[PDB]
């Protein structure tokens, strides 16, 4: 984290992909980081892709509120993800649809 | 200007939601002005807001600039405050914004609601000038959300959560504290000679608790000893700021050499004299050491002060 | 047999309840009567079912379930560490570090 000598958001983006929580805790998240605008919002969505619950908590208790951050763009932007554990989601739009569906389908939040 | 302010009635009351950390604390609040009478604060804390008289009055005091704290003092003064106020019933006041002693306050409050039952009922007294939305707050009696994030750019300060309700003083200007010294030292004042559920005849017993400080600390410290009734105080020594102070001049009582610490005004300027007027009353000042001498705990100190 | 008869008798109170608050008043002899009333309500659920609330009723039922999961959560994590199981654990680790 020293050695990078990048910023706090690199930090935490770092930490996030190692998923280590203590070393965000205890590191990047001190007194006076002067986070730029929007960027824990971009670290929680990031977390949220991710399956990443204790970073989320994290963050969660530094400052976002979910209020602000969850809109219909980012919700859409959720339900269409490709990290994280498997699901079957594809499959259930796709027989609620009743076939017809082409590759690279965005999953409307009218067909959720 | 000379003090030329509008004597508007009042805009701002009702009840805050603080969205941000992972809690959900609401904190009823007013706006009242710098020159209030004391009986309605009362009687709005009593009967608005249903609250019962205390048994217990604490004073926290302390810096307003942010500092920080060692470890394994923190978590001995923050645990000790917080069961001297809940084993009993008692009011604590504080600065409200989320700066100095308050930050500290608000965390010793965050660490024991995960862990315990009950509730403490901590009443912040900040001025309306200071805190970082004065709009989002100029609702009337309704559900307002507000937001813990702090904006370091701001140049101001936000509310601290983990509050149970606000006393917000405003004198017109905005920007500058000020406006709530002498409201809150006139409200405690006056709750002091409220009388308590036993006929003997004692009144509130008022505690004062100094963390960190400044040149005003002492100058507060003598205050309340000069008072028509004394109201024992307690310092801390690992502040290291103006409390230290006191601590290291409660040994070797009755060195003026030693008051250069690149403080204040060089030598020049000393606070000696009122540290020295403090002094002479050193029956009613308390001290609170780690391992060095009794009393290791922060509640047993406070209520033996009393 | 007896106690998986007894749960579904319990959960089955609830179908019994409501088929008989949607039926018709009459009984089946005499239940013509109300089929060829409801023929004239053709041309033409205040308890039972819900039970509607105004807006100040809804936020103290809130904060009152607010109230009742914190409880729940603090009481379960207090019955979690008191248990012999953690206690001996904990103990275990601490004398580890301890010793070291």
């Amino acid at each position: 984290l020293k050695g990078a000598n990048a910023s706090a958001p690199d930090q935490l983006s770092l930490a996030l992909a190692w998923n280590r929580v203590d070393i965000a805790r205890s590191q990047i998240f001190i007194y006076g980081q002067q986070w730029p605008v929007g960027s824990l919002e971009q670290a929680m969505l990031d977390a949220l892709v991710l399956d990443r619950v204790d970073f989320v908590k994290l963050l969660i208790e530094n400052g976002v509120s979910m209020h602000r951050f969850l809109t219909i763009s980012r919700l859409e932007e959720l339900y269409n993800t490709r990290h994280g554990p498997s699901n079957t989601l594809y499959h259930l739009v796709r027989d609620v649809k009743k076939g017809n569906l082409p590759p690279d389908y965005r999953i409307s939040l009218i067909d959720i | 200007i000379s003090k030329h302010t509008q004597l508007s009635p009042t805009d701002a009351f009702g009840t805050i939601e603080f969205q941000g950390g992972g809690h959900s604390n609401k904190a009823m609040y007013v706006r009242v002005s710098f020159d209030t009478k004391p009986d309605l604060l009362l009687h709005l804390m009593t009967k608005e807001w249903q609250l019962e008289l205390p048994k217990l009055l604490i004073s926290v005091h302390g810096g307003l600039q942010n500092f920080e704290l060692q470890p394994k003092l923190k978590q001995v003064f923050g645990k000790g405050l917080i069961k001297a106020a809940m084993t009993t019933g008692a009011w604590i006041f504080t600065g409200g914004v989320n700066t100095g002693v308050i930050r500290h306050v608000g965390d010793a409050l965050k660490d024991h609601a995960s862990k315990s039952r009950g509730k403490i009922c901590t009443i912040g007294i900040a001025p309306w000038g200071i805190v970082e939305n004065q709009e989002d707050l100029i609702g009337r009696d309704v559900v307002r959300p507000y937001q813990t994030m702090s904006n370091p750019m701001s140049k101001l300060t936000v509310l601290n959560s983990m509050h149970s309700h606000f006393i917000l003083a405003d004198n017109g200007t905005t920007g500058k504290y000020g406006a709530e010294v002498k409201l809150r030292r006139q409200l405690e004042k006056h709750i002091s000679l409220q009388k308590i559920n036993t006929r003997i005849g004692q009144g509130v017993p008022v505690v004062a608790l100094i963390v960190e400080g400044g040149p005003n600390v002492i100058s507060i410290v003598l205050e309340y000893l000069r008072d028509t009734p004394p109201v024992p105080v307690v310092v801390c020594d690992g502040s290291g700021r103006a409390s230290d102070i006191l601590a290291f001049g409660h040994k070797y009582s009755e060195v003026t050499i030693q008051k250069t610490f690149t403080y204040t005004r060089t030598q020049a300027q000393h606070l000696f004299i009122i540290l020295m007027e403090c002094m002479k009353k050193k029956e009613l000042i308390t001290v609170f050491r780690m391992g060095s001498e009794g009393h290791q705990d922060i509640d047993l100190a406070i209520l033996t002060a009393l | 047999v007896k106690s998986i008869s007894n749960q579904v008798w319990k959960f089955q109170r609830y179908q019994l309840i409501m088929t008989f608050h949607e039926r018709p008043v009459l009984p089946p002899p005499l239940i013509i009567f109300s089929h060829m009333t409801m023929i004239f309500q053709h041309v033409c659920r205040d308890y039972g079912l819900k039970l509607f609330i105004t807006d100040d009723e809804l936020k103290k039922v809130h904060d009152f379930e607010e109230q009742c999961i914190e409880e729940y959560f603090r009481e379960k994590d207090d019955r979690f560490n008191s248990s012999n199981d953690e206690r001996i654990r904990v103990t275990s680790e601490r004398v580890e570090n301890m010793s070291m």
